[PDB]
């Protein structure tokens, strides 16, 4: 079920970038 | 399917969200596209 | 089936946060 | 579920997302 | 029940929150 892997590794990618965005604004 | 029916608004949203990513992107190329011209 | 409620809560939410900014 | 057209274009959406931001 | 589901759970969730 590759799709539902891909997909949610997507989804994660995403919620980390918005995690790193956050974290970079806290120092900034 | 009462599961497709329930998940129907998160579908039509996930593809709103697509399409406005989307156009957003195009529309950026072309910025950076008048930029290189400039 | 409280994930499933959560994630189309999150979805129109953001949908209609996006639906907002194009008509703006 | 998967075979419906927009449960497909949803999913090519989100790996489109992923790979812009990359 | 995936460990990677509930990442993805609340990853959409934390999405929603930063936007609120």
């Amino acid at each position: 079920a590759p799709e539902v892997r891909c997909c949610v590794d997507a989804v994660n990618f995403v919620a980390e970038s918005t995690r790193d965005q956050e974290a970079t604004g806290e120092e900034v | 399917q009462e599961l497709f029916n329930e998940l129907k608004p998160a579908v039509d949203g996930a593809n709103f969200i697509v399409n406005h990513m989307r156009d957003q992107n195009n529309y950026n190329e072309e910025k950076d596209s008048w930029n290189r011209v400039a | 089936l409280p994930e499933l409620r959560e994630v189309v809560s999150s979805i129109s939410y953001i949908a209609r946060q996006l639906q907002e900014q194009e008509d703006h | 579920l998967i075979k419906h057209p927009e449960v497909k274009s949803a999913i090519e959406g989100i790996k489109y997302i992923a790979e812009t931001m990359k």
